[PDB]
C-alpha cells in the first residue's frame, strides 16, 4: 500500500519532533536502535526514508521517559508507537488518507505530542 | 645412486641397469591428517583440494560424502549432477596432465601445445563457477555453496562440442605410432594387467575394480563404461586416454538430467539459513551467528566411503566425536600406495625407460606426502 | 557378497561387532588371535586390497580400552574372480606401554604397518623395514603431540593464538556456556 | 670512491644491466608448481619457490640456494612459501625466509600466472634500487 | 602479455574489499566473524562504539581495527560468505607481491571500495604521478561488490 | 538415597535432590535458563520441562528445575512430546529478543544461544521463525553503573539478576518494572549501592546486563582465558583473566566452590583498570641527579657498585604484599645467609595471623554463630556473601557428577534471615550490621576493653554482654576479626578467648600474609619493620611511607610503577609483574593453598622479583637456590607445604607490639588505592559514627586535602581514611589548607 510509505515519512516527522523538543528543553534525545531490517540489508533494496527505528527522550540519569517506534518494513500490522516509562502508557498510532496520523481517531499533532512528551518529562524524569 | 625425479621425490636405486629401488617421500609432508583435526568440519573443505591438486574435486566430494553421511544430511537433486558433472570436469583435468607428461617424453610437441589449452578451458570453466582456478571451495556438506552462473552451460558446450572426437586424436597418436618401446617391462602385475594400475594397484590386483562401478557410492546411475585392460606400461599411458572418453559421456550423459531447484540440504542445523532474511530471522540469525563460529556437531562415531577412482580408490575415514572438529581424519590417498608397486613396476628393465615406468603410475606427491 | 557374511557367521562366537547406520561395519578382535585369524582372513583370502589407520583414542569423550587402536579394511576384488564386493574393517586396541602389533605383510600393506609406526607409535613388530615416511624427532598424530603452530602476525603488535582463538570445540570441551552441551553434543537428521 | 658520481652512476648502470639478464630457475613443490608453469610461454639466478616447503625439504633448498652466484634473488611464490600457509604446523616451515632471504613475497594460493609476472617486474624494479617502497625507505637490491 | 590486461570471470577471488551502503555507511559492523571463520586466521578485528554524532556504520557498533594479513590469506571465500552484511567482498585486484612481510598485512584504508589500486600499486604509483593501470577486465562487476571501480569495458 | 532412572540410565541421587539435577548428574541435558547456581529455583522460563512418571505418565510436563525427586521415579527428556515442547519454549523465549548477535558483546557464550541452536527448531522448505509482528522496542544500553553494568533492557526474564541481589549480597537494587509483555528491569538506587554488583553480569544468560568495563573490546572466542588467583585480598576468589594482544580486556569469576564460591567483589571484578595501562618496562637508574632507564646489565652492575663499600651490614628486605610463597621463600633464606637481617611484608600485622587457627569457609557455614570485630565487606568482600548464606541456615550442597547443583531445592526465592546468629562489633554502622541483633559501634583502636568484656574479666556495654552471652552458649562458633589484629594489646586476648573455646578468620590487610607468614618473612627480633625505617641498603618491593626512604644511603625498590617517591628517593628502580602476570603459590586467609599462573600481559618484560632477589643477592655473596620456578618448587615441597587447594597448618605464639596514637583511622576498604583509573577513577579516590566534630572547616562533600606518614591524599566529607592495602592503624593528624 501507500499508505506504509506515509506512515514512515511520518515517522522521520514524528523523530524530527522528537529532536526539536529535546533541544529545545534541554533534555537529550538519543538514537536507541537501527532496523535489524537494513543493518544485515546487504545489495538488497531499500528505498525507506531513515535507517532509525527506536528513538527516545531520556533524563539527566539517562532513564527514558518516552519511547518512540515505527515497525520494520518487513512486519505486519504496521504501526508506530508511544511508551511512557514506569506509567502504564501505550500509544499506538496508525496512518490514515486525508485525515493522517492519528492515535485512533483523534489526530496526533506536533502540539499534542509535545504537550504529551512534557506532561511526561513533568513526572517521570528521575534527574 | 640417489636421484631427485622430476616429479619432488627421492629414488635410491644400487641396481647398476636396474635392482632394489628405495623410494623415500615425505618431501611434501604438510600434516594434512592432523592439522584438520583442528578445523571447522566447514573449514576442512578448504584442505581437501590441497592433496591431489589435480583432480581436487575428488577429494571435496570424497570427504562430503563421508561427513554427509555421517550427520544423515540429504543431498538436492540438482546438487548430486553439479556434483559429477564438476567431479568429472576434474578428472579430465587431472588426465590432461598425465596425457601431457606422456606427449612430451614422446616427442609430440603440436599435440601437447593442444592439451594444455584443452586444459586452461576446463579450469577457466572452474573460475566461472566456482571463482578460483582450483581449490575451489565449491563442494559444501549439504550440497554446494551456490547455484552455478548462466555463462557455465554455454561454455561448457563449447568445449563439449569439439573433445567429442579430440580424444581419438590422442589414441591414433599413442597407439598407432611407431614409438613402441611403451611396451615396457613395467608390468604391473602383482597378479594381472593394467586395469588395477588404471585404478588402484595396492598390492593384489584386478581388471574392472573399479570402486565407483561396483561398490558404487554416489551418483553412478550411468551406463559409464569403464576401460581396464590387459599389456601394462603401454596401456596405463592408453588406459587413461580411453578413461577420458566416456567420462565426457556423463558429463554430457548428466548434463541432460539438469534441472533447476534447491542446491543445497536445507536443515537448519546442518546448513546456514538464506543469508536472505536475517534482516527478520527468528534469530536465524543465531543459527547463522553460531553455525560459522562454532560449527554444527555430527555424531559421535566413525565411517569412511571409497570415492570415485579419481586416479585410484580414495576415501575419507573420519572419526567425529560430538564435536565442531573432526576427532580424526585418515585420508586413504591412492598415490601413496599405487607407489608401492613402482619398485616392482621397473624391477628388471632398463634406467632410460624408468621415467615412464613411473610417470605411468600417475602419482602426485601431495597425494602420497599428505 | 557372501564372503562377508561368513565372516561374521562364525566370528560371532567370540568377537564384537561394531556396526554404524552406514554401510561400515566392522569386527573387533583381541590381541593374540589377531596373527593366525587375521591370516585365517585369507581364507578366500579377502585379496587383502587392505587399507588401514591408526586411531589415538586418548582424550576421546567416552572411554575406550586401550588408548590406541588399529583398523585394517580386508576387501575382495570384484573385478577379478571370486570378488564379490565383500569388504568390511577390522580392528584392534593396542596397549599404551607395549605399542605391538604383528605385521600384515603376509602386493601388500607394506607403507600402511610403516606409516603407522612413523606418524603414531604402533610400532609392528616382524617388518622388513620400518622406514619413515614423516621426517625425523617423536611421533606427531598422537594426541598429546603439539600440533606446534605459530601466532599468525598483524600490525601493531597484534597476534593470533590460534588454540585460544578457535571457536570451534573439542568433543570433549565443556564450551563456552558454563557445563553444556544439547542438540549440539552431536546430531543426525532422522530417517 | 663509494658515493661518488662515477662509481653510482657506474653502478646503477649495471644494476640496470644485470636487471634484464634475470634468469628465472623455478623450484615449485607443490600445488603452486603447476600454477606456476603456466607463465612458460615462449648458470642461474632468481630462484622462485613456489609450494609449501616441508621440513624435509628445507635443508635442501638452502644447500640448492648456496650453491649460486652471489648476485642472486628469491621469490616467495604463494601462501605456503610467502607465510606458513594455512598449515601452521610441524609439517611445514613458517616463511621460506627463515632458510634463504626473500626479495619479493607474491599473495597467491596459487596465484594466477600474471600474478608471478608483475612479481619479477616487481624483483626486476628492486634489483635496479629504482624500488625503495614502504616506510618511504630506500631498498637495496639484493638480500645478504 | 603485461601491456594486455588479463580478463577474468567476475566472482574471481581477488584482494578483498569493505563495502558501504548508499547512505554512506560502511556496511560492517564490527563482529569478528569474517575473521571467526578464517581457516588460516589471517583476520584481526577491534571493534569501537559508532559515535552518536557522525557515525561510520550504523549499528552501535564499527570495525575500528580490520586487518588481513595477506600472505596467510588463502583466498577461500569463507569470510565473505560468513559475514552478515555484505561488507567484506572479494575484490579483482591480484598485481599484489611485495617487499616486506609486514607490508602485506592490509588494513581497513586499504580495502575499502573508494579506494583504486593495491598497496604495492597505489605505493610506486604515489612518486610516479602517474595514475594506476590495473592489469585486469572483467564482464562486469559482480553484484555484491557493487561501488566498486574497475574496467568494466568487458 | 533415592533411585532415579532417567533414561535408559539408573542413578543412586539423594533423597532432597533436583530432577533436574539428577538428570544432568544422570549425563543427560535440558533447557537451563531461569536456575542459576546457588540461586533459589524457580519456575519462570518453563525450559527445563520433562515429564516424569512411577508406571503412570503425570498428565504434565514438569519443572525439572523446582520439581524434587522420588524413589523409583522416571525421568524421560527425548520424547517426541518433550521436544515439541522444549521446541516451542525455545520460540516463545526468541518471538521478542532484537537480533543483535552479531552486534552484541555476548558472543558466542551466550545461553539463549546455544539453548536456541540447541533443542531450537523442531521438525518432523524449513520455517524458521513464524511470528510476523513488530517485536518489543525499549530502552538500549543505558549503564547502570557508571562504572560497570550497561545493560539492554531486552532480555529474556529468568530472574537471575534481582533474584541474586536479594539473595546474595542482599542489596535490593534491581527488581522488575509494569507487567506482562512490559515488565522490563529498571532500578531506583541508581549507582548499584552494593560492592558485589559485578556478579549479576557473569550470571545474566543474555545480552543487557554487560561487563561495561570491558564492552565493545574483543569477541568471547577471541579473549585468550587465563585462570588464576586475585589477590588483592585474603580470600584469594578464583578468577579468569581475558587478554587479547598483550593488553588486559576484562576479568570473570571462576568457579572455585571450597573458597570463593563463584562470585567476585567489584573492586577485584573491576580494579584491572591499571595493569592494562601506563607501567614501567625499562629499569631506570639514578645518573647525574635523574632517573634514567638502563638494562638488567647495567642496573646490575650499578646495583653492585653501591652495595660494594658496605658488605653484609643490616640489609634491609621488605617484599610487598601480594608476594608470592615462593619469593616470601627466597627473601626469607637470603636473610638467613645474609646474617645481618629484618625483613617484612608491605602489610605485617603486629599480631600474627598465624596466631589464631585457620578457620574454612566450608566450617564457617557449619558454625553455630559469628562473632565478628570488623565490617567483613570491606575486610575480607567474600566474607560478607559467605555469610549471607550463614545467616539463612544454607549447609554445602551435595557434589553430583557435575559439581556443583543447578536447582538446589535447599534454596528458597526470599528465604528469612536469622539475626540471632551474628554479632558485628566495628568503628561504624557496618553494612553487615543489617544481619547482626548483636551489633554496636565503637571508637578506633579501643576493640580490646570488648574482647576483654568477652573474656569475662570486666563490664561493657549491653551488646557486649549479650554478645558473651551469647558466645558462651554456642557450641562450635568462629571468630571473625580483622583490623584490631594491628593492636596487639587485642590481638593477645582475641586468641585467649578462642582457646578456651574454637576457630578464627583472620581479615589480614596484606594478602598471602598468612602464606608469607609461614615463610618466616617477619622481623623477629631487633631491626626495622616494613613501615618502620632505619636499617641500611633495602629492597622496597612497593612503595613504603615517605619517612622510610629518608635517612637511607642506597635503596632499590622493585616497583611495577612509577610512584614519585621512587622517583625522588630511589637509586635504583626495576619493572615488576602485577600478581596478574605472576607465575607462583598464595596461602589463603584460611590457611589454603592457592594458586597463581602467569597472563600474557604486556610488560616491559623485566622479570619477576625472584630473579631479582637472587640478582641482588649476587652483589651482596651467596646465590641462594632460588632462580627459576620448577627448582624454587623442590624448595617449598621441601619444608612439607599441601600443594594444591591443601590447607597448611602452622601456628605462631610471637608478637611484636608497636602501639600508635593519633587522631585518624585508616579504615579498611575494599578498593585499593592504585586502581584510581577508567571507570574505577571515581570508586578509589577518598557518616555519623565516632566522635570528632564536623567543626573543622570540614564542609559536606568538599574536596579536601590530607597528610598522613603514608602520605598525602584529596578526599571529601572523608569520615575517617579511605585506604589502600596493607593498614588499619592510627595515624598523625594533618588536612592541610
Ligand atoms: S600456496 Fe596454495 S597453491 Fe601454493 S602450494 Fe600452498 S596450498 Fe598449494
Ligand atoms: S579468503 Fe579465506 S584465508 Fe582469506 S581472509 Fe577470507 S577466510 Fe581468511
Ligand atoms: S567484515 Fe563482515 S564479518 Fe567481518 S567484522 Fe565486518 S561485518 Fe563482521
Ligand atoms: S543476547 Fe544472545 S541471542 Fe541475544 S543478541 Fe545477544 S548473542 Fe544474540
Ligand atoms: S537482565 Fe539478565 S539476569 Fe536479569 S532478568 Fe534479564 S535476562 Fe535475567
Ligand atoms: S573478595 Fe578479595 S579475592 Fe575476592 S575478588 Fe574481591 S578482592 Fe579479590
Ligand atoms: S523453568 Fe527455568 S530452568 Fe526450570
Amino acid at each position: 500500500a501507500s499508505s506504509e510509505r506515509e506512515l514512515y515519512e511520518a515517522w522521520v516527522e514524528l523523530l524530527s519532533w522528537m529532536r526539536e523538543y529535546a533541544q529545545a528543553k534541554g533534555v537529550r534525545f538519543e538514537k536507541e536502535a537501527d532496523f535489524p531490517d537494513f543493518i544485515y540489508r546487504m545489495e538488497r533494496p531499500y528505498d525507506l526514508p531513515t535507517t532509525i527505528m527506536t528513538a527516545s527522550l531520556s533524563d539527566g540519569l539517562g532513564e527514558p521517559f518516552l519511547l518512540a517506534d515505527v515497525s520494520p518494513r518487513h512486519a505486519k500490522l504496521k504501526r508506530i508507537g508511544l511508551r511512557l516509562p514506569r506509567a502504564h502508557i501505550h500509544l499506538h498510532a496508525h496512518y490514515e488518507p486525508g485525515k493522517g496520523l492519528v492515535t485512533g481517531k483523534i489526530p496526533l499533532t506536533k502540539e499534542r505530542f509535545f504537550a504529551l512528551a512534557d506532561r511526561a518529562r513533568e513526572a517521570l524524569a528521575f534527574a | 645412486p640417489s636421484t631427485h625425479g622430476v616429479l619432488r621425490l627421492m629414488v635410491t636405486l644400487s641396481g647398476e641397469e636396474v635392482l632394489e629401488v628405495v623410494p623415500h617421500i615425505g618431501y611434501l609432508h604438510t600434516g594434512f591428517e592432523k592439522t584438520m583435526e583442528h578445523r571447522t568440519y566447514l573449514q576442512n573443505i578448504t584442505y581437501t583440494p590441497r592433496m591431489d591438486y589435480l583432480h581436487s574435486f575428488a577429494h571435496d566430494l570424497a570427504y562430503a560424502l563421508a561427513v554427509e553421511k555421517l550427520l544423515g544430511a540429504v543431498v538436492p537433486p540438482r546438487a548430486e549432477t553439479i556434483r559429477v558433472i564438476l567431479n568429472e570436469l576434474s578428472r579430465l583435468a587431472s588426465h590432461l596432465v598425465f596425457l601431457g607428461t606422456g606427449l612430451l617424453d614422446l616427442g609430440a610437441l603440436t599435440p601437447f601445445f593442444y592439451a594444455f589449452r584443452e586444459r586452461e578451458t576446463i579450469l577457466d570453466l572452474f573460475e566461472w563457477v566456482t571463482g578460483q582456478r582450483f581449490h575451489h571451495n565449491y563442494i559444501r556438506i549439504g550440497g554446494v555453496k551456490e547455484d552455478l552462473p548462466e555463462e557455465f552451460v554455454p561454455e561448457l558446450k563449447k568445449l563439449l562440442e569439439v573433445l567429442p572426437h579430440r580424444i581419438d586424436e590422442y589414441e591414433a597418436l599413442f597407439a598407432e605410432s611407431p614409438i613402441f618401446y611403451e611396451r615396457a617391462r613395467g608390468v604391473g602385475v602383482i597378479p594381472p594387467e593394467v586395469a588395477i594400475d588404471l585404478g588402484l594397484t595396492g598390492g593384489s590386483l584386478r581388471a574392472s575394480g573399479v570402486n565407483y562401478d561396483v561398490r558404487k557410492a554416489y551418483p553412478y546411475s550411468g551406463y559409464d563404461v569403464p576401460l581396464g585392460e590387459r599389456g601394462d606400461v603401454f596401456d596405463r599411458m592408453l588406459v587413461r586416454i580411453r578413461e577420458m572418453r566416456e567420462s565426457v559421456k556423463i558429463i554430457k550423459q548428466a548434463l541432460e538430467r539438469l534441472e533447476p531447484g534447491p542446491v543445497r540440504d536445507p536443515n537448519p542445523q546442518i546448513t546456514p539459513p538464506p543469508r536472505h532474511l536475517l534482516e527478520t530471522s527468528m534469530e536465524a540469525v543465531i543459527y547463522h551467528f553460531k553455525h560459522y563460529t562454532e560449527g554444527f556437531h555430527p555424531p559421535k562415531g566413525e565411517v569412511y566411503v571409497p570415492t570415485e577412482s579419481a586416479r585410484g580408490e580414495l576415501g575419507y575415514y573420519i572419526v567425529s566425536d560430538g564435536g565442531s572438529m573432526p576427532y580424526r581424519v585418515k585420508v586413504r590417498a591412492p598415490s601413496f600406495v599405487n607407489l608401492q608397486s613402482l619398485p616392482y613396476a621397473c624391477k628388471g628393465e632398463q634406467v632410460p625407460d624408468m621415467v615412464a615406468i613411473i610417470a605411468s603410475l600417475d602419482p602426485v606427491m601431495g597425494d602420497v606426502d599428505r | 557378497m557372501r564372503l562377508e557374511r561368513v565372516l561374521e557367521e562364525a566370528r560371532a562366537k567370540g568377537y564384537p561387532i561394531e556396526d554404524n547406520g552406514l554401510g561400515n561395519l566392522w569386527v573387533v578382535l583381541p590381541r593374540e588371535r589377531f596373527k593366525e585369524e587375521m591370516a585365517h582372513y585369507k581364507a578366500m583370502g579377502f585379496n587383502f586390497l587392505a587399507d588401514i589407520v591408526g586411531l589415538d583414542y586418548l582424550t576421546y569423550p567416552d572411554p575406550r580400552p586401550e588408548r590406541f587402536a588399529v583398523v585394517y579394511e580386508l576387501v575382495s576384488l570384484p573385478g577379478w574372480k571370486d570378488g564379490d564386493g565383500s569388504r568390511f574393517f577390522v580392528r584392534v586396541y593396542v596397549p599404551e606401554e607395549d605399542p605391538r602389533l604383528p605385521t600384515v605383510t603376509d602386493n601388500f600393506l607394506e607403507r600402511e604397518v610403516y606409516d603407522l609406526f612413523g606418524i603414531v607409535f604402533e610400532g609392528h613388530p616382524d617388518l622388513r623395514k620400518i622406514l619413515t615416511p614423516e621426517d625425523l624427532e617423536g611421533h606427531p598424530l598422537r594426541k598429546d603431540y603439539p600440533l606446534g603452530e605459530t601466532p599468525t602476525l598483524f600490525r601493531e603488535g597484534r597476534y593470533i593464538i590460534p588454540a585460544e582463538f578457535r571457536a570451534a570445540l573439542t568433543g570433549k570441551d565443556p564450551g563456552l556456556t558454563f557445563y553444556k552441551g544439547g542438540s549440539r553434543k552431536g546430531y543426525r537428521s532422522l530417517w | 670512491e663509494r658515493e661518488g658520481i662515477l662509481f653510482t652512476t657506474l653502478e646503477k648502470l649495471v644494476a640496470w644491466g644485470r636487471s634484464n639478464s634475470l634468469w628465472p630457475a623455478t623450484f615449485g613443490l607443490a600445488c603452486c608448481a603447476i600454477e606456476m608453469m603456466a607463465s612458460t610461454d615462449a648458470q642461474a639466478d632468481v630462484m622462485i619457490v613456489a609450494g609449501r616447503l616441508s621440513k624435509k625439504m628445507a635443508p635442501v633448498m638452502r644447500r640448492v640456494w648456496e650453491q649460486m652466484p652471489d648476485p642472486k634473488w628469491v621469490i616467495s611464490m604463494g601462501a605456503c612459501a610467502s607465510s606458513g600457509g594455512m598449515f601452521n604446523n610441524y609439517a611445514i616451515v613458517q616463511n621460506v625466509d627463515s632458510v634463504v632471504p626473500v626479495d619479493v613475497y607474491v599473495p597467491g594460493c596459487p596465484p594466477r600466472p600474471e600474478a608471478l609476472i608483475y612479481a619479477v617486474m616487481q624483483l626486476q624494479k628492486k634489483v635496479r634500487g629504482q624500488a625503495y617502497n614502504e616506510r618511504g625507505e630506500r631498498l637495496p637490491p639484493v638480500a645478504a | 602479455y603485461p601491456d594486455a590486461p588479463v580478463a577474468l570471470k567476475p566472482r574471481f577471488h581477488g584482494r578483498h574489499v569493505l563495502t558501504r551502503h548508499p547512505n554512506g555507511l560502511e556496511k560492517c559492523i564490527g563482529c569478528s566473524l569474517c575473521a571467526a571463520a578464517c581457516p588460516a586466521y589471517a583476520i584481526y578485528v577491534e571493534p569501537a562504539e559508532n559515535d552518536p554524532e557522525n557515525p561510520v556504520s550504523a549499528g552501535e557498533r564499527y570495525a575500528k581495527v580490520y586487518e588481513i594479513n595477506m600472505l596467510r590469506c588463502i583466498f577461500c571465500g569463507l569470510c565473505e560468505e560468513a559475514c552478515p552484511t555484505g561488507a567484506i567482498v572479494l575484490g579483482y585486484d591480484f598485481e599484489m607481491a611485495d617487499y616486506e612481510y609486514s607490508d602485506l598485512v592490509y588494513g581497513k584504508e586499504d580495502m575499502l571500495v573508494d579506494v583504486v589500486g593495491t598497496k604495492p600499486q597505489r605505493r610506486e604509483a604515489k612518486r610516479t604521478g602517474k595514475p594506476v593501470k590495473v592489469g585486469y577486465v572483467v564482464p562486469y562487476v559482480r553484484p555484491e561488490l557493487e561501488g566498486f571501480k574497475a574496467p568494466t569495458e568487458g | 538415597m533415592v533411585r532415579v532412572k532417567v533414561n535408559d540410565r539408573i542413578v543412586e541421587v539423594p533423597p532432597g535432590t533436583s530432577v533436574m539435577d539428577a538428570v544432568f548428574h544422570a549425563g543427560y541435558d535440558v533447557p537451563l535458563f531461569c536456575s542459576e547456581k546457588h540461586l533459589s529455583p524457580i519456575g519462570a522460563c518453563r525450559m527445563c520441562l520433562v515429564r516424569i512418571g512411577l508406571i503412570q505418565w503425570q498428565p504434565k510436563l514438569a519443572a525439572s528445575c523446582v520439581t524434587a525427586v522420588a524413589d523409583g521415579m522416571v525421568v524421560d527428556t527425548l520424547s517426541d512430546v518433550v521436544r515439541e515442547a522444549q521446541a516451542g519454549m525455545v520460540e516463545f523465549t526468541l518471538l521478542n529478543h532484537p537480533l543483535d548477535c552479531p552486534t552484541c558483546d555476548k558472543g558466542g557464550a551466550c545461553e539463549l544461544q546455544d539453548r536456541t541452536v540447541e533443542y531450537g527448531l523442531y521438525e518432523k522448505l524449513p520455517v524458521y521463525t513464524r511470528f510476523e509482528f513488530t517485536r518489543r522496542h525499549v530502552d538500549k544500553h543505558h549503564p547502570l553503573s557508571p562504572f560497570v553494568i550497561l545493560d539492554r533492557e531486552r532480555c529474556i526474564h529468568c530472574k537471575r539478576c534481582v533474584r541474586y541481589f536479594e539473595e546474595v549480597p542482599g542489596d535490593e537494587v534491581l527488581d522488575f518494572i509494569e507487567r506482562g509483555v512490559h515488565t522490563f528491569i529498571g532500578t531506583m538506587d541508581f549507582g548499584l549501592p552494593s560492592g558485589f554488583s559485578g556478579n549479576i553480569t557473569d550470571i545474566c544468560p543474555v545480552g543487557a546486563l554487560l561487563d561495561l568495563t570491558a564492552r565493545f573490546r574483543a569477541r568471547n572466542w577471541e579473549m585468550e582465558e587465563t585462570p588464576t588467583t586475585c589477590a588483592l585480598c585474603p580470600v584469594g576468589c578464583g578468577i579468569t583473566a581475558d587478554t587479547r594482544s598483550g593488553e588486559l580486556l576484562r576479568i570473570r569469576a571462576r568457579e572455585v566452590p571450597e573458597v570463593n564460591e563463584i562470585w567476585i567483589c567489584d573492586a577485584g571484578r573491576f580494579g584491572h583498570e591499571w595493569a592494562d595501562q601506563n607501567r614501567l618496562k625499562t629499569p631506570l637508574v639514578r645518573k647525574e641527579g635523574r632517573l634514567v632507564e638502563a638494562t638488567w646489565e647495567e642496573a646490575f652492575l650499578a646495583l653492585k657498585e653501591g652495595l660494594k663499600e658496605a658488605r653484609g651490614e643490616e640489609v634491609g628486605l621488605y617484599l610487598a604484599h601480594d608476594a608470592t610463597l615462593e619469593e616470601g621463600l627466597l627473601a626469607s633464606e637470603l636473610a638467613k645467609a645474609l646474617k645481618t637481617p629484618h625483613l617484612d611484608f608491605q602489610g605485617r600485622t603486629a599480631a600474627p595471623a598465624s596466631l589464631f587457627p585457620p578457620a574454612s569457609l566450608e566450617d564457617l557455614l557449619q558454625a553455630d554463630f559469628a562473632l565478628v570485630l570488623g565490617d567483613p565487606t570491606e575486610e575480607a568482600p567474600i566474607l560478607h556473601l559467605r555469610l549471607s548464606e550463614f545467616v539463612r541456615d544454607l549447609k554445602p550442597p551435595h557434589r553430583y557428577n557435575h559439581g556443583t547443583p543447578f536447582a538446589d531445592l535447599q534454596i528458597k526465592e526470599r528465604m528469612p534471615r536469622r539475626t540471632d546468629k551474628m554479632a558485628l562489633f566495628a568503628p561504624y554502622r557496618a553494612p553487615l550490621m543489617k544481619w547482626a541483633a548483636i551489633h554496636e559501634v565503637h571508637r578506633p583502636g579501643e576493640e580490646r576493653e570488648i574482647l576483654l568484656a568477652l573474656l569475662g574479666d570486666k563490664e561493657g556495654s549491653e551488646m557486649v554482654a549479650k554478645a558473651k552471652e551469647a558466645w558462651e552458649k554456642a557450641k562450635n562458633p568462629v571468630l571473625i576479626l580483622g583490623a584490631g589484629v594491628l593492636q596487639d594489646t587485642v590481638a593477645a586476648e582475641r586468641a585467649r578467648l578462642l582457646a578456651e573455646r574454637a576457630k578464627v578468620l583472620a581479615m589480614t590487610p596484606a594478602a598471602n600474609a598468612r602464606g608469607l607468614e609461614a615463610m618466616g618473612v617477619l622481623p623477629g627480633a631487633k631491626g626495622a619493620s616494613w613501615d618502620e625505617p632505619g636499617a641500611l641498603y633495602a629492597y622496597y618491593g612497593f612503595v613504603p611511607p615517605e619517612e622510610a626512604l629518608k635517612g637511607k644511603r642506597f635503596v632499590v625498590m622493585h616497583l611495577s610503577h612509577l610512584h614519585p617517591l621512587a622517583e625522588r628517593y630511589a637509586h635504583v628502580v626495576l619493572p615488576a609483574p602485577t600478581f596478574y602476570e605472576k607465575r607462583g603459590h598464595l596461602v589463603n586467609l584460611e590457611g589454603r593453598v592457592l594458586p597463581l599462573s602467569p597472563a600474557p600481559i604486556e610488560n616491559g618484560e623485566a622479570e619477576g622479583a625472584l630473579q631479582v632477589l637472587a640478582l641482588l643477592a649476587e652483589a651482596l655473596g651467596v646465590r641462594p637456590p632460588f632462580r627459576l620456578h620448577l627448582e624454587a618448587q623442590k624448595a617449598l615441597k621441601a619444608r612439607k607445604v599441601p600443594e594444591a587447594m591443601g590447607r597448611l597448618s602452622f601456628r605462631l605464639k610471637e608478637l611484636r607490639p608497636k602501639e600508635r596514637k593519633g587522631a585518624f583511622y585508616l579504615r579498611p576498604t575494599m578498593w585499593k588505592a592504585h586502581q584510581a583509573v577508567g571507570k574505577a577513577q571515581e570508586a578509589a579516590r577518598a557518616w555519623a559514627h565516632p566522635e570528632t566534630a564536623r567543626a573543622e572547616a570540614l564542609p559536606e562533600g568538599a574536596q579536601v586535602a590530607v597528610e598522613t606518614p603514608f602520605g598525602r591524599v584529596e578526599a571529601r566529607v572523608v569520615h575517617r581514611e579511605d585506604v589502600p592495602k596493607g593498614h588499619l592503624y592510627l595515624s598523625a593528624l594533618g588536612p592541610a589548607a
